[PDB]
């Protein structure tokens, strides 16, 4: 096991030990989603009350 | 989501409403006067969600107190905490609905329904967050049957974004020899299935058998039916009523406890069952509470679990405790008796502990329970249905109030279609 | 020096972020007022702990953190608790309605509102950073706002900030102190639209953290206060290396590199030992060999699995204290023919390692006793793939019957987003085995 | 009251062992996929190991050891035993095999010649019904287009009368603090027909397989019940014949051998700070050649008992891996001391 790149400070110290080798959607189309599920709400809303006034 | 308006009709409406206001305000430390008194301040945390302030630091109940017939309301006006509701929420005719469903709803109700959604408004439009309605009713008689579901009707029209809770009380030829209440409570449950969130079967025929078999009372009064409704409510309100973390507003309860829109009555439960006055010297230990409070024996819907299988449980344990003692008697009904438990619903119960237990008991405990088997409930229901209106009997107190045959039949399907679409889900 | 910004969102993270400011500040030397003695520069510099606080002239140092949750309970006991002076109210954001346990409510329909308000504050904090470097994302997996308004946020931070790297330290759902029922669902749902957005997310199942705190605690009934406090623990140890003079896990883009060659597979099993009771009497101080051999106990795992039966890709060990490599190095050798470590064909088996003298600091008066030394194990294997087996499998035993669908739905979602999800959730269960098997 | 779950139902063991479970009163079987259950007796493939231990409330047992396949599949059992350093290459009980690929296949010809090269033996078995025995590599080559090639006991102890090859079947039980027992009925798996230096081809007496003897072989039933000998009368043929017993000429070894395997993996599937337990039932397989050396030829990780003894092991499986972790209200196995 070789000990690699140690670096030392006041506050502490860090190493690599080795043991063995090697063997986004823009913002259009994200305010485009949260419409369409806005009037799928608006749009089930609506049928209820059209429901409602019958 | 912080307030719930709180609606009261009919006859048993107020009756067992005036008795949750009662039961409530002084776990609050609210007295008649409206004013606080108490010591611990869990009590005032979350008191906005029934209560209004006012400038004297009074709290008064958002109360809304509806009746065909004045009587009910001038004995709740003159009763213990009738003096605590505000008095232009008290709103009445002179009618009476003769408990005749089509008069609640389609004529006598009508004149009156419109100066009740006033109230509401009212009451309404000055919520910070409004989270909807609780209404108190009986399914059986005239106001609360069927002006009670017109009401709702009405407010899930103008507030459909809010959630609409009842605590329904079902008939049982038991206690009432009206012969029409079948037909009364068939016509309100279609409307119950079709516009409530949320529904507490709060079964007269349970608390009849509770009151003669269990509590020993021969004569069961109204008041020994209404103190095991109150104690029911307080129960199944108390974690909307106190700081916590499961099930602390309408929405939240009913996403965890309704996984079907239609499916969703409730069967409450209670433990300690306790008659009026009584002693109860022994507090429950955790394990009692726990085999008590699932027990058939203390459910206020008479259906026998072992028939179905829950879908959704919630369980509420009141007083101080061992939280790890309630967890492990909790883990050990479900592993026990795990297949009553739907398995394609995985951790389908739920637990809750408040600290301040009910006036008269150091330790409670409330069920609400989704089973499949509040099914016999309807089927009782629909065969004392069928067997009058086979032969269309008494139908023509309806008839003349303007109602069709036609309303009836799709009333009654509607119900056999919510039996069977539970009797579906009990069979995965 | 790169500033990095915490968001908390929904109780869980507003509660786990709690617990960690309080510790960085403890760590560091703030009081409660935002003063920080020890800073000799007044009002600003660039120093190792800038990358987490702001300064004002006043010399008020100022967690680099936003406060988002859709319902104001939790938010305003910060608002009024022992920090109240550290956050700037334009940090703390309040909805009034919350998600009620739904991904879909708290996505979509509540996202949709106060989605633009909280890029703003988040901006604000921005544009007081020289080099901003990205983000640290605190949430539950099961909380309606935690899984659904994270998702969308993380969406719109790809935008805005398309170059920064984003951390998740995720809650992942466990029936013992859950809320709802639908925990799987919001689980599944998040995580699938949350994984192209995110570098590395650090999971931390509250089975395993309640288990740790009954167990090696005493603790019979653990509150969220408990557990809070161990987690904030766990991450401290895991950001230290940003806030702390070093050389290892120096800026965020480094965590990626150490820990996440496949950017998928981009969840670090963390193990952390040791863990003893304050109120225990009589306590042998535990040795290096000792805590590091116990990174390779499950029971330590902030996710109870078994990486015998995977493979790893990538190992960190973070030490606090009285620790020196010698040490290290000659408990790793004995570890090593003592246990099951195998690492895949193409990467190196070895570790990287990182050493801080300051022992952890524990809070006055809570569960954990103060230790010698301590060590945090950030491991890549494929055994934490068990979480999303289980999850998945509750997730279709709900989904076959539609349970509770009709509630997302209800709030605009298509039924064909869990399906989706699902799906994502299934390549990504094959990707784990073909790496690890 | 404890309960399980069957979710392999052509298991004959665990088939015995649910009956007497639920015949103590005290066990109750539940659904196949409900998940609150003491107990799972598990399917034989992909059964989810990472499922078990998170159900709080119920202590969970199940039946088999996540990880043991490496020992009971052919090609797995070679590279384990040539890599691991407890077994060494340098094995004295396990026949020289290699493992080929439709790799060691370039490995496996040096050893052929130097054998061939220095005047020796140079039959070979291949293994993986497609079974296949010769003396030429390139008949099994031939045949291979993964598959295991080993040496062929040449020279295997033979029964009197008949001329009999046969194996030994022993049955090990492994509980949850990894106690290793070994059940002390093992069974012979003879040969019905008399053992060939010719007929390789003729895999009639080559190939010991119950399978094989029961309508495959002409003279089957003929010298003992079911091709099955037991302890008892295995011990007296070797007293009367050979002058020595069973547990000196050969239990010692196949003892030796087991607790050697099991030891090995030991750390790669124990189960003894997990957040659920195993047990498991192998079988052994070993060979004995003529001068009473004892080889193994395979492990089985879902064995079948013998209709005799079905009885008595599923009674042990009981008392010993499951009400071990579950109790109730002169043993049959011999624990091999590690
Ligand atoms: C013979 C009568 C009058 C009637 N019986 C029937 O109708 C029977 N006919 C087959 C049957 O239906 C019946 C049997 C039995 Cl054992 C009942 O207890 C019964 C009905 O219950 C009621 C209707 C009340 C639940 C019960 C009833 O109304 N009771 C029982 C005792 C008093 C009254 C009563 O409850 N009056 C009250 C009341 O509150 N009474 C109280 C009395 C008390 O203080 O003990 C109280 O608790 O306040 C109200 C109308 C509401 C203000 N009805 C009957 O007993
Ligand atoms: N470890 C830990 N887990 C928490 C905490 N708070 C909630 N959780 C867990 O997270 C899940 C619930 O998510 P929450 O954060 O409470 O939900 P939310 O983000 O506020 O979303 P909504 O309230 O539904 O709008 C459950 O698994 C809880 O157990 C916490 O403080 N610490
Ligand atoms: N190296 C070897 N030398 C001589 N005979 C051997 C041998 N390997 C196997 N045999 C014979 O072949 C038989 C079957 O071979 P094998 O080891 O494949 O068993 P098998 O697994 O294929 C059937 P099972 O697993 O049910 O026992 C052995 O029981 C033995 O009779
Ligand atoms: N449990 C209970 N049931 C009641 C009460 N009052 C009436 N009922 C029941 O309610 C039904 C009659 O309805 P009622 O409320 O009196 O008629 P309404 O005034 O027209 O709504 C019958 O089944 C009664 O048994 C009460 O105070 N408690
Ligand atoms: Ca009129
Ligand atoms: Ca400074
Ligand atoms: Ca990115
Ligand atoms: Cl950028
Ligand atoms: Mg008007
Ligand atoms: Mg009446
Ligand atoms: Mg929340």
């Amino acid at each position: 096991m070789e000990v690699i790149e140690l670096n030392k400070c006041t506050s502490g110290q860090s190493f690599e030990v080795i043991l063995k080798p090697p063997s986004d959607p823009s913002l259009e189309e994200i305010q485009k989603k949260l419409e369409a599920a806005e009037e799928r709400r608006k749009y089930q809303e609506a049928e209820l009350l059209k429901h409602l006034a019958e | 989501m912080r307030e719930i308006v709180h609606i009261q009709a009919g006859q048993c409406g107020n009756q067992i409403g005036a008795k949750f206001w009662e039961v409530i305000s002084d776990e609050h430390g609210i007295d008649p006067t409206g004013s606080y008194h108490g010591d611990s301040d869990l009590q005032l945390e979350r008191i906005n969600v029934y209560y209004n302030e006012a400038t004297g630091n009074k709290y008064v109940p958002r109360a809304i107190l509806v009746d065909l017939e004045p009587g009910t309301m001038d004995s709740v006006r003159s009763g213990p905490f009738g003096q605590i509701f505000r008095p232009d929420n008290f709103v009445f005719g002179q009618s009476g609905a003769g408990n005749n469903w089509a008069k609640g709803h389609y004529t006598e109700g009508a004149e009156l329904v419109d100066s009740v959604l006033d109230v509401v408004r009212k009451e309404s439009e000055s919520c910070d967050c409004l989270q909807g309605f609780q209404l108190t009713h009986s399914l059986g008689g005239g106001t609360g049957s069927g002006m009670g579901t017109l009401l709702i009707s009405k407010i899930r029209e103008e507030y459909p974004d809010r959630i609409m809770n009842t605590f329904s009380v079902m008939p049982s030829p038991k206690v009432s020899d009206t012969v029409v209440e079948p037909y009364n409570a068939t016509l309100s449950v279609h409307q119950l299935v079709e516009n409530t969130d949320e529904t507490y079967c709060i079964d007269n025929e349970a608390l009849y058998d509770i009151c003669f078999r269990t509590l020993k009372l021969t004569t069961p009064t109204y008041g020994d039916l209404n103190h095991l409704v109150s104690a029911t409510m307080s129960g199944v309100t108390t974690c909307l009523r106190f700081p916590g973390q499961l099930n602390a507003d309408l929405r939240k309860l009913a996403v965890n406890m309704v996984p079907f829109p239609r499916l969703h009555f409730f069967m409450p439960g209670f433990a300690p069952l306790t008659s009026r006055g009584s002693q109860q010297y022994r507090a429950l230990t955790v394990p009692e509470l726990t085999q008590q409070m699932f027990d058939s024996k203390n459910m206020m819907a008479a259906c026998d679990p072992r028939h179905g299988r829950y879908l959704t449980v919630a369980a509420i344990f009141r007083g101080r405790m061992s939280m790890k003692e309630v967890d492990e008697q909790m883990l050990n009904v479900q592993n026990k008796n795990s297949s009553y438990f739907v398995e394609w619903i995985p951790n389908n119960v739920k637990t809750a502990v408040c600290d301040i237990p009910p006036r008269g008991l150091k330790m409670s405990a409330t069920f609400i329970g989704n089973s499949t088997a509040i099914q016999e409930l309807f089927k009782r229901i629909s065969e004392q249905f069928t067997a009058m209106f086979r032969r269309k009997a008494f139908l023509h107190w309806y008839t003349g109030e303007g109602m069709d045959e036609m309303e009836f039949t799709e009333a009654e399907s509607n119900m056999n279609d919510l039996v069977s679409e539970y009797q579906q889900y009990q069979d995965a | 020096m790169r500033e990095c910004i915490s968001i908390h969102v929904g109780q869980a993270g507003v509660q786990i972020g709690n617990a960690c400011w309080e510790l960085y500040c403890l760590e560091h030397g703030i009081q409660p007022d935002g003063q920080m003695p020890s800073d000799k520069t007044i009002g600003g510099g660039d120093d190792s702990f800038n990358t987490f606080f702001s300064e004002t002239g006043a010399g008020k140092h100022v967690p680099r953190a936003v406060f988002v949750d859709l319902e104001p309970t939790v938010i305003d006991e910060v608002r009024t608790g022992t920090y109240r002076q550290l956050f700037h109210p334009e940090q703390l954001i309040t909805g009034k309605e919350d998600a009620a346990n739904n991904y879909a409510r708290g996505h979509y329909t509540i996202g949709k509102e106060i989605i633009d308000l909280v890029l703003d504050r988040i901006r604000k904090l921005a544009d007081q950073c020289t080099g901003l470097q990205g983000f640290l994302v605190f949430h539950s997996f099961g909380g309606g706002t935690g899984s659904g308004f994270t998702s969308l946020l993380m969406e719109r931070l790809s935008v805005d900030y398309g170059k920064k790297s984003k951390l998740e330290f995720s809650i992942y759902p466990a029936p013992q102190v859950s809320t709802a029922v639908v925990e799987p669902y919001n689980s599944i749902l998040t995580t699938h639209t949350t994984l192209e957005h995110s570098d590395c997310a650090f999971m931390v199942d509250n089975e395993a953290i309640y288990d740790i705190c009954r167990r090696n605690l005493d603790i019979e009934r653990p509150t969220y206060t408990n557990l809070n406090r161990l987690i904030s623990q766990i991450v401290s140890s895991i950001t230290a290396s940003l806030r702390f003079d070093g050389a290892l896990n120096v800026d965020l883009t480094e965590f990626q590199t150490n820990l996440v060659p496949y950017p998928r597979i981009h969840f670090p099993l963390a193990t952390y030992a040791p863990v003893i009771s304050a109120e225990k009497a009589y306590h042998e101080q535990l040795s290096v060999a000792e805590i590091t051999n116990a990174c390779f106990e499950p029971a330590n795992q902030m996710v109870k699995c078994d990486p015998r039966h995977g493979k790893y890709m990538a190992c960190c060990l973070l030490y606090r204290g009285d620790v020196v490599p010698k040490d290290v190095n000659a408990a790793i050798a004995t570890i090593k023919t003592k246990r099951s470590i195998q690492f895949v064909d193409w990467c190196p088996t070895g570790f990287k390692v990182g050493i801080n003298y300051q022992p952890p600091t524990v809070v006055p008066g809570g569960d954990l006793a103060k230790v010698q030394r301590a060590v945090c194990m950030l491991s890549n294997t494929t055994a934490i793939a068990e979480a999303w087996a289980r999850l998945d499998h509750k997730f279709d035993l709900m989904y076959a019957k539609r349970a509770f669908v009709h509630w997302y739905v209800g709030e605009g979602m298509e039924e064909g987003e869990f399906s989706e999800a699902r799906e994502d959730m299934a390549a990504l269960e094959k990707d784990y085995e073909e790496v690890g098997v | 009251m404890y309960t399980f779950v069957v979710r392999d139902e052509n298991s004959s063991v665990y088939a015995e062992v649910s009956r007497l479970l639920l015949a103590t009163g005290q066990w109750k079987r539940l659904r196949k996929d409900n998940p609150r259950f003491n107990l799972m007796l598990g399917e034989r493939n992909r059964l989810p190991f990472g499922r078990l231990g998170h159900e709080p409330g119920l202590v969970q047992l199940v039946n088999y050891y996540r990880g043991a396949d490496k020992l009971c599949r052919k090609a797995s059992l070679v590279k384990l035993i040539k890599t691991s350093p407890e077994l060494s290459e340098s094995c004295t009980w396990f026949p020289e095999s290699y493992v080929i690929y439709p790799d060691e296949r370039e490995v496996f010809l040096a050893a052929y010649n130097r054998r061939r090269e220095g005047r020796e033996g140079n039959v070979w078995i291949a293994k993986s019904e497609g079974i296949l025995i010769s003396s030429e590599a390139s008949e099994l080559l031939d045949f291979i287009d993964v598959h295991v090639i080993q040496k062929y006991l040449e020279k295997p102890l033979l029964l009197e009368p008949g001329h009999r090859k046969f194996d030994i079947r022993s049955w090990v039980l492994v509980d949850h603090l990894y106690n290793i027992y070994l059940y002390r009925e093992g069974v012979l798996r003879t040969s019905s027909e008399p053992y060939n230096s010719a007929n390789f081809q003729d895999k009639t007496c080559h190939l010991t397989n119950h399978c094989i003897q029961k309508e495959y072989s002409k003279n089957y039933g003929r010298y003992e019940e079911g091709n099955e000998m037991f302890f008892e009368e295995f011990n007296q043929y070797l007293m009367d014949a050979l002058n020595t017993t069973l547990e000196n000429s050969i239990l010692l070894q196949i003892k030796h051998i087991i607790r050697s395997c099991l030891m090995c993996i030991e750390p790669a599937i124990s189960t003894k700070h997990l957040h659920y337990q195993s047990f498991q039932l192998f079988g052994f397989d070993f060979m004995v050649d003529e001068e009473l050396k004892v080889w193994l030829i395979e492990v089985n990780g879902a064995p079948a008992c013998a209709q005799k003894l079905y009885a008595e092991l599923c009674q042990g499986i009981v008392d010993v891996a499951i009400s071990s972790v579950f109790p109730l209200a002169t043993s049959i196995f011999i624990k091999l001391h590690h």
